[PDB]
């Protein structure tokens, strides 16, 4: 389930990147 | 496996000097027995081996196999069998199928803790009983176990918590077992007859460590 | 007789006592001694045998698929492969 | 007594039988399903205690006794009395309520929590209660299986009597080994293809 | 003695348990038993028993071989 | 020494030369192969060693340890398989650039 | 106890005029081949669930009934593997920013 | 476990 969230924040990383 | 007129030869042992050994039987639910034993008796047949073998053709054994073994003298410690269970089948012959049932997310999300219950599918005859198994290391905490078409019952239950069942890991090995030829299925025998219940996330992560092989062939 | 070769992942070779030696295909690979009753991978995919006896014992092949799921293009497992592959290969 | 229920931390009083004196064996038994019979006791000495457990002796009688203090669910199991076989002079089944929830789900509609008190294509399984350990919470149970008749848990347990406020949500609702510490691991390469 | 079950890991003692320092846990319904998710916890059996426990396998940790080891410096150096 | 082969994913059983081959499987329509060959469909991981005619199962000493899946229009899944999974990858960042 | 592994290393506490001398889940320890060796100050194994178990020093003649005190050390420990403690990832993580520094 | 992933990039990501 952590995983799922590992996702969340994986895409929280991309949205992170693309500002950046 | 035991189909009827064969026979079948299971094993006890002791390596601590236990001078006294013997072998119980349990009809699950009504009975208890005791089986003969010669240290130095009816359907059935060195102080460190201990074999029990089969050599008749009668099919009321519909019970489990307890071995004891134990001091004489001081305070009389009794240590016991894990247990072990036969079968007796008159083609026709067909060993009931094990089935798996896992529990809902409802459960988890109501009261946080899971419920795992394995089933046996079942026929007009008898002689399959005992319990389960348990990730390859049996677990001993929170255990529960246990009509039909004139052409036994047994269905078992564990109480998991919810951070306790979510893996495919902690795997339940479901399987109530006859221990151990003209028709199309395979021998009787066959071996032992189980059903079986993330991991896909390591699976998925070995495989992209593709991917991390790609990066250092472009490198 | 014999069948003294068994297969978390372990390799065993029962009954036998003192040396006993590991042979992955065919090759001079492991020695076990008396104290220890088990042998560990650390997808084995390898043809084993063991000798604690004469000329060593009946030998066990073996090989391992490690998705236990992937029945057919399950729909989670779809979605996780299209979604991964897209990006990492989109980079 | 019968395969009595009580509710959790009470005092028990588990009997037993025999009617022989040149015996030299007294030992208590749990019994799980798969697990056969371990032996808890040293009285084979009157009053020996070891932790919950307690146990009175008197061979004139011919009946030995047992008591549990704060009796738990790991009691939710047939206790047994200890030629050398171990002749089980009486016996008794036991079981616990873990007292202060009542809900049924669909997995096999599986009916628990009740806590109290509670035509050939279902099948239903009785009552059962169990140690449960690492929380120390326990729950009573009950699933019915049928696959013939389409059957829903609501009908399914229409027989029993299924307790005033059973939730009823029918048609809605630790790593170990390696590669998961992996995982744990090399988020280093994982990451560092950026700009790569 | 002190037993791994199920989700968490616990002490076991017959008697009350007294804490050292080390990584605080929980105490569990039982009084004489406590829950983890180190420390040194007296136990009487009378006699005095001290039990220090420091557990090896992981709900989280990382392991690996050394040619990974290669790998993880290679990683980490060039992504300086 | 048992080898597969690749098209219904197909299971061989080499053996010594005999005049009849048996199987003994670890009325189900998924049960059926021609010549050595052994195949699975909608295989499941419940219960479900292969000799020449003979006597008994022990001639043919080597036994098997299997757990995997077999299916049909399906790629095949093992250590070297990520590489096929490789070559799909940027075979698909082919068809996407295209 | 301070654990390193490069082999393991086992640290027993120093006694005053004391022989050293090892015990390991309730049987014996050498010190019979390479991976067992004890003879200074520390114990040398490990093997996942077979070497798991109490591992503690003893005196000669009293013991084991004299030793109140027993580590309980249980572990996997794969061959040629990282010391790596529970939570210890940040000091996993220390090592590299170390590597990253320079 | 997804705190060696919340740990950092998520309270650097909020703001
Ligand atoms: C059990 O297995 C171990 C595996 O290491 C054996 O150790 C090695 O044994 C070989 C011989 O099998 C030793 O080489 C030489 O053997 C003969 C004895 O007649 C002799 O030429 C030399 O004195 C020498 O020992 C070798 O040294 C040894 N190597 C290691 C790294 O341990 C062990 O001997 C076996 N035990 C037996 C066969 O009783
Ligand atoms: C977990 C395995 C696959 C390791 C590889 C990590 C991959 C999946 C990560 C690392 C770098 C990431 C990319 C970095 C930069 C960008 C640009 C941004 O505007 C959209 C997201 C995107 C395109 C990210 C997608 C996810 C990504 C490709
Ligand atoms: C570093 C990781 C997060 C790479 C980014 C890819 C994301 C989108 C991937 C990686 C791991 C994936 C998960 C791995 C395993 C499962 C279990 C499966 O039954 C349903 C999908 C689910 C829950 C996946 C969802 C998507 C997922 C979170
Ligand atoms: C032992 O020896 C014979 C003759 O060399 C050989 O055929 C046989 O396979 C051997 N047994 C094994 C390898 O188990």
């Amino acid at each position: 389930l952590c995983y799922l969230l590992d996702g969340i924040l994986f895409i929280y990383g991309v949205i992170l990147t693309a500002l950046f | 496996v035991l189909k009827t007129g064969q026979s079948m030869t299971l094993q006890c042992a002791q390596d601590m000097n236990h001078e006294y050994m013997s072998w119980y039987r349990q009809d699950p639910g009504m009975g208890l027995r005791l089986i003969h034993y010669s240290v130095g008796p009816n359907g059935y047949n060195t102080t460190e081996d201990f074999p029990l073998r089969l050599l008749s053709a009668a099919p009321s054994q519909t019970s489990v196999y307890f071995c004891a073994s134990s001091y004489v003298g001081n305070t009389g410690e009794l240590f016991f069998g894990e247990g072990s269970r036969l079968t007796v089948l008159e083609k026709n012959v067909f060993p009931p199928e094990v089935a798996v049932f896992e529990p809902s997310e409802a459960e988890i999300s109501h009261t946080q803790k899971a419920t795992l219950v394995c089933l046996a599918t079942g026929f007009y005859p008898d002689h399959v009983e005992l319990s389960w198994w348990v990730n390859g290391k049996e677990v001993h905490s929170g255990v529960s176990t246990d009509k039909e078409q004139p052409a036994y019952c047994l269905s078992s239950r564990l109480r998991v918590s919810a951070t306790f069942w979510q893996n495919p890991r902690n795997h339940f090995r479901c399987q109530v077992q006859f221990y151990g030829w003209t028709q199309d299925r395979a021998k009787p025998v066959t071996q032992i007859v189980s059903a079986e219940a993330v991991l896909s996330a390591t699976i998925l992560y070995e495989i992209l460590l593709g991917k991390a092989t790609l990066y250092a062939v472009l490198v | 007789g014999n069948h003294l070769v068994k297969v978390s992942v372990l390799l065993t070779c029962d009954a036998e006592a003192k040396n006993i030696t590991w042979f992955k295909d065919g090759k001079m690979i492991g020695f076990l001694t008396e104290d220890k009753k088990k042998w560990n991978l650390g997808d084995p995919r390898g043809m084993y045998q063991c000798k604690g006896s004469q000329n060593k014992s009946k030998p066990l092949q073996v090989y391992y698929r490690m998705c236990q799921n992937c029945i057919e293009l399950n729909a989670a497992t779809i979605s996780g492969f299209l979604f991964a592959e897209i990006v990492s290969i989109f980079v | 007594p019968a395969a009595l229920s009580v509710p959790e931390g009470e005092n028990l009083v588990l009997n037993c039988s025999f009617t022989d004196s040149a015996i030299y064996n007294l030992q208590w038994f749990r019994q799980d399903p798969g697990k056969g019979l371990t032996s808890l006791l040293l009285i084979q000495q009157r009053e020996q205690t070891s932790g919950r457990l307690n146990a009175s002796l008197d061979k004139s009688s011919g009946r030995s006794t047992l008591y549990i203090a704060a009796s738990q669910p790991g009691d939710s199991a047939t206790y047994l009395c200890a030629s050398y076989i171990p002749t089980f002079g009486r016996g008794t089944s036991l079981i616990v309520h873990p007292y202060i929830d009542p809900a049924v789900y669909q997995l096999v509609c599986l009916f628990t929590d009740f806590d109290s008190q509670t035509d050939s294509d279902v099948y239903i399984t009785d009552k059962t209660v169990l140690d449960m350990r690492s929380m120390d919470f326990k729950s009573n149970s009950a699933v019915a299986w049928s696959n013939k008749s389409d059957f829903a848990c609501a009908n399914a347990f229409n027989n029993s009597i299924i307790p005033e406020d059973t939730f009823f949500p029918s048609p809605e609702s630790t790593n170990l080994n390696f590669q998961n510490l992996s995982v744990i691991g090399f988020r280093i390469l994982l990451l560092k293809v950026a700009g790569f | 003695p002190i037993e791994e079950l199920e989700d968490r890991v616990f002490v076991n003692c017959n008697t009350s348990i007294t804490w050292v320092e080390g990584t605080v846990g929980t105490l569990l319904s039982d009084i004489t038993r406590l829950d983890l998710g180190r420390g040194i916890y007296r136990c009487n059996g009378d006699k005095e028993s001290t039990v220090q426990v420091h557990y090896r396998m992981c709900q989280s940790c990382v392991e690996l071989d050394p040619a990974t080891v290669a790998g993880i410096i290679v990683t980490d150096v060039i992504a300086t | 020494p048992y080898k597969v082969s690749i098209s219904t994913v197909i299971l061989t059983c080499p053996q010594y030369p005999g005049s009849e081959i048996l199987w003994q499987h670890n009325d189900d329509k998924n049960i059926g192969s021609d010549e050595d060959h052994l195949s699975l469909k909608e295989f499941s991981e419940l219960e479900q060693v292969c000799y020449p005619r003979g006597s008994k199962p022990e001639d043919a000493n080597f036994y098997l340890y299997l757990r995997a899946r077999v299916c049909e229009n399906c790629m095949e899944m093992d250590v070297m398989s990520v590489a096929t999974i490789v070559i799909v990858d940027i075979c698909i960042t082919g068809g996407l650039l295209l």
